[PDB]
RNA sequence: GAAUACUGCCAGCUGGGACUGAGGACUGCGACGUAAGUCAAGGAUGCUGGCAUAAUGGUUAUAUGCCGCCCGUCUUGAAAC
RNA sequence: AAAUAUGUAAGAAGUCCUUGUUACUUAAUUGAACGUGGACAUUUGAAUGAAGAGCUUUUAGUGGGCCAUUUUUGGUAAGCA
């Protein structure tokens, strides 16, 4: 008669399970990364005690954020600008870094700051600022059925195998990054420190590579 | 119809990511981390210290 | 601010409605528009799209199109479909009693069908009969086959038939078109 | 005032090569040119008939057209907002094959051979080319590699 | 009054606006400047196998 | 530039099947941040072997903290700097308590006396001398002597008040 | 054998202050609870008081603080001696 | 013999294997070009981005320019050309 209440049951018994699933996930997510942190500390001990020198691994990924506005940038600039998806003051992307980016980032470098993010930022700044590009209509995340909608051909069923899918730069990083919309950072909340912006990082500015200070500019002006 | 961001709002923080629950739990921030006693090499040390 | 690579507020340059103010056509609009939403059919929405059209861009297609269309593998007993208008053609002598599918009938056209023993039908009466394109055969006539065309794009080395009023010798036979007035094109 | 005769400002690139002046290989009339090869464009001062203009110097093309002791060759010019095509008729003293097309079609020999050893095998093809990628972690020695303390020098003159 | 030659400037920039594009390479290329005597033989190689697939199709 | 710190940072211009296992080069550096570290250890690096980071692998970078910083010392200073005509070599001797606050003081006298900048300054050598009596400098060894005293007179007090009403001293 | 700095993390606790309250039967995703239901969960509700007045708002004049060169036009360029 | 700038290419329109036409070419089905039937079944052949790509028609105003940074010519130099 009414017909609904055996749907809405099954819809809710198939949700549960869906969270379940994500929950079982996003542990051993979690078991991952701690795991990784430590190992890399223990190598790092245990060369010392060798009498050795373990080196880091090279970062894969990069957190860029625009700084110069829109007056008077020239044209292959401005053309990298507008395929990095920086058309605005104070917006952001990642990148996977490669020898066909480093080369757009040396080219670019007096106009933006770039640098390797944390997990923490990364999360802190998905779920704030999470917006999808859909029709491209700029959704709010706020969901983890949009991103089964939308990436469930990834095997990307939530928020969190997302930013996974990001940090361990995986197959689907291309269309995890442009299904994410740009984000549109506000100022920093403290101010950039220095005075004069528009000089390097390493002269007393802002622009280049800050290699993981970009954690603490994030933080504030997000 | 209105955005109300997670990081705040614990039924927003629970609807996404049901993982939080247990992470409160144990904590899981304040994890502590076993005692290893390694020691570094006289040569790291007099590379360290020489000038 | 934010830099734009493309024009903004611009119109996407198709035409979304019927620049007449035909009631019976509006009518047809309004069925078409319901079905294309809710039918999710490719044919409503190209009828519609066909419907929106201008005088040159819905020409009239001859009677005797149809046949050479129904004579294809397999078109035998197909619903034959036409946004616009049909025409007779005496150079055609035999004809099948097919059903003919438009909204505008000469009645040469119609005289022709129905002695032939087929049927004179409306886009409201296939949308009945057929509600989403089944067995249809859409015919379209020539575009660029009018007269003004054979203008566009006039140049030298173009072969396009230069705008003029009175023709014969002494109008554009000369300088220009000659080996022997100077050049040729 | 301004002179623009065909052969303008070519002092240079219609000189010869120091101590490879005089006569021209016949390896050059040796080799066989089909239609769709990709050729790339260089004059020869020696030989004046068949001779390309100074804008299609270093360019490159596909090849369109053969005949007793020239060739039919493809170019897009640049001119104004649009690309025009024009059609070059150049002896072979002014031309030669591309080294591209060649490591690209045994490229493709590799894949396929690649393709179907991997179909043999079972699975991970990959053929595509990545570019270079960050480099990984390792381990560093100081055995007979001790680390030396250098500091920058002072000034000196030594004219 | 002078009268000033010319000026390169802001010509790239209305070329770029309306962006500056290929000719469009179409499949069955133009066959004008090719050697007749091979347009020739093209056309009754053509001729002759059109009517070989008639034949088969018959 | 800021207020300092001391690194450690290692070089290796990384291997080739010519050469695999290079030599592994150091350098001791004052700077702020790793980044500003590595980017002057590239620098000095570059200008004397032929490598430049395009070419190179930093395997190691450590902070350097002072091992008795609650000890007064006396550091002798080789530097080089670019003055507006050339450059010049000099030696100073500060008396402080850390190898990176001599190096502050440093950097403020030769900016204020010389007018030089932090972009056109190479320390050659910092180096804390053990015994007295090498000193070369008055203005250092007249802190040395026995049962050292002296005033200040006429200090200034920034007091807070706008309106006083008491015609201060200034005794010590 | 310690603590303390420095850097970083907590899906860590607790307070103070300012701006906003869009929308308008239910539907959804969730959380607590055995349950019933409850909820800070797809946009604010509750309680109390004051004003019959100029309480509020508008219009106009005046005063005060800051800003404000005469329109049209030829012009690369006009407040233009 | 640089740096900066600069041409082309990074596939399914292709790769491989049978077999057909020619009045062209070859000493010669020998070759050339165009096809015929299978397999290579869109990891179908670098990165990033795409506010979709392409095609037409018709028509206005304009067809005196100027400043700055770098490379420059003439000039004593110029708010010079």
């Amino acid at each position: 008669a009414e017909q609904v209440a055996a749907e809405r049951a099954a819809r809710k018994a198939a949700n549960k399970e869906k969270r379940a699933i994500i929950l079982e996930r996003n542990a051993a997510y979690q078991k991952e990364y701690e795991t990784a942190e430590r190992n890399i500390i223990q190598a790092k001990r245990d060369a010392k005690a060798a009498g050795s020198y373990y080196v880091e691994a090279q970062h894969k990924l990069v957190f860029v954020v625009r700084i110069k506005g829109i007056n008077k940038i020239p044209p292959k600039p401005r053309k990298v600008l507008q395929l990095l998806r920086l058309t605005r003051i104070n917006s952001g992307t990642f990148v996977k870094v490669t020898k066909a980016t480093l080369e757009l980032l040396k080219l670019i470098e007096p106009y933006v700051a770039y640098g390797y993010p944390s997990y923490s930022t990364i999360r802190q700044l998905v779920y704030k600022r999470g917006f999808g590009k859909i029709n491209k209509q700029r959704v709010p995340l706020s969901d983890n059925a949009i991103i089964e909608a939308n990436l469930g051909k990834y095997g990307i069923l939530s928020i969190d195998d997302l930013i996974h899918e990001i940090i361990t730069v995986g197959p689907h990083f291309k269309q995890a990054n442009n299904f994410l919309w740009p984000f549109k950072l506000s100022n920093p909340s403290g101010g950039w420190g220095v005075p004069r912006k528009f000089k390097h990082f390493i002269q007393g500015g802002s622009f280049g590579n800050r290699e993981e200070f970009i954690n603490k500019l994030v933080k504030s002006m997000n | 119809v209105l955005k109300k961001n997670p990081l705040k709002n614990k039924q927003v923080l629970l609807r996404l990511n049901p993982y939080a629950k247990v992470f409160a739990a144990e904590k899981l921030g304040s994890k502590k981390a076993e005692k290893t006693g390694t020691k570094p090499a006289a040569v790291f040390t007099e590379t360290l210290k020489h000038d | 601010g934010i830099d734009h690579t493309s024009k903004q507020h611009k119109r996407s340059g198709h035409r979304t409605a019927p620049k007449s103010d035909n009631v019976y056509l509006k009518l047809l609009v309004k069925l078409y528009t319901f079905l294309a939403r809710r039918t999710d059919a490719p044919f409503n929405k190209v009828v519609l799209k066909a419907l929106f059209l201008s005088k040159i861009n819905r020409p009239p297609v001859s009677v005797s199109r149809i046949a050479r269309a129904l004579k294809q593998e397999g078109a035998a007993n197909k619903t034959v479909v036409v946004v616009g208008t049909v025409t007779d053609d005496a150079r055609i002598f035999e004809f099948p009693k097919t059903t003919v599918a438009a909204l505008r009938f000469t009645a040469g056209a119609r005289a022709k069908i129905v002695k032939a023993g087929g049927e004179c039908i409306t886009l409201d009466q296939l949308a009945v009969r057929a509600p989403k394109g089944q067995n249809t055969l859409i015919l379209r006539g020539p575009r660029n086959s009018r007269e003004a065309v054979r203008h566009f794009g006039m140049g030298p080395h173009k072969g396009k038939a230069p705008r003029i009023l009175s023709t014969g010798r002494k109008f554009e036979r000369a300088r220009g078109r000659r080996r022997s007035k100077g050049f040729k094109v | 005032g301004k002179s623009h005769g065909y052969r303008s400002r070519t002092r240079y690139m219609f000189q010869r090569d120091f101590r490879k002046h005089g006569a021209v290989h016949l390896s050059t009339y040796l080799k066989v040119y089909k239609v769709g090869d990709i050729v790339d464009i260089k004059a020869n001062g020696s030989i004046q008939k068949g001779m390309p203009h100074k804008f299609y110097q270093g360019k490159t093309g596909v090849v369109y057209n053969v005949t007793k002791s020239s060739v039919g060759v493809i170019i897009n010019k640049m001119v104004g907002n649009r690309y025009l095509e024009k059609r070059l008729n150049l002896r072979v003293e002014h031309i030669k094959h591309s080294k591209c097309r060649q490591e690209f079609l045994e490229r493709v020999k590799a894949n396929a051979a690649k393709r179907a050893e991997a179909k043999a095998q079972g699975v991970a093809v990959q053929l595509k080319r990545q570019p270079a990628q960050p480099r990984e972690s390792r381990i560093v020695s100081t055995e007979g590699n001790v680390p030396q303390t250098l500091a920058p020098v002072p000034y000196e003159t030594f004219i | 009054a002078k009268s000033k030659n010319h000026t390169a400037h802001n010509q790239t920039r209305k070329a770029h606006r309306n962006g500056i594009k290929k000719p469009k390479t179409y499949k069955y290329p133009s066959l004008k400047g090719v050697d007749p005597k091979f347009r020739r033989n093209h056309k009754h190689a053509l001729h002759g196998t059109a009517k070989a697939l008639a034949a088969a199709k018959k | 530039m800021a207020h300092f710190k001391e690194y450690q940072v290692i070089g290796r211009r990384l291997p080739t099947e010519s050469v695999p296992e290079p030599k592994l080069f150091r350098m001791r550096i004052f700077a702020s941040n790793e980044v500003i570290a590595k980017s002057r250890y590239w620098y000095f690096l570059q200008k004397l072997h032929k490598v430049k980071k395009a070419s190179g692998e930093i395997v190691s970078i450590n902070q350097i903290n002072e091992a008795h910083p609650t000890k007064v010392k006396n550091f002798g200073v080789w530097v080089r700097y670019d003055s507006r005509s050339g450059t010049h070599n000099m030696y100073k001797e500060i008396r402080d308590v850390s190898r990176v606050a001599a190096v502050e003081t440093l950097y403020q006298d030769m900016a204020a006396r010389h007018r030089a900048r932090f972009r056109s300054i190479h320390i050659l050598k910092v180096a804390e001398i053990e015994k007295t009596a090498d000193v070369k400098r008055q203005y250092v060894k007249q802190f040395l002597t026995k049962d050292l005293k002296f005033p200040l007179p006429h200090r200034v007090q920034k007091s807070t008040k706008t309106f006083s009403y008491k015609r201060p001293s200034t005794f010590y």
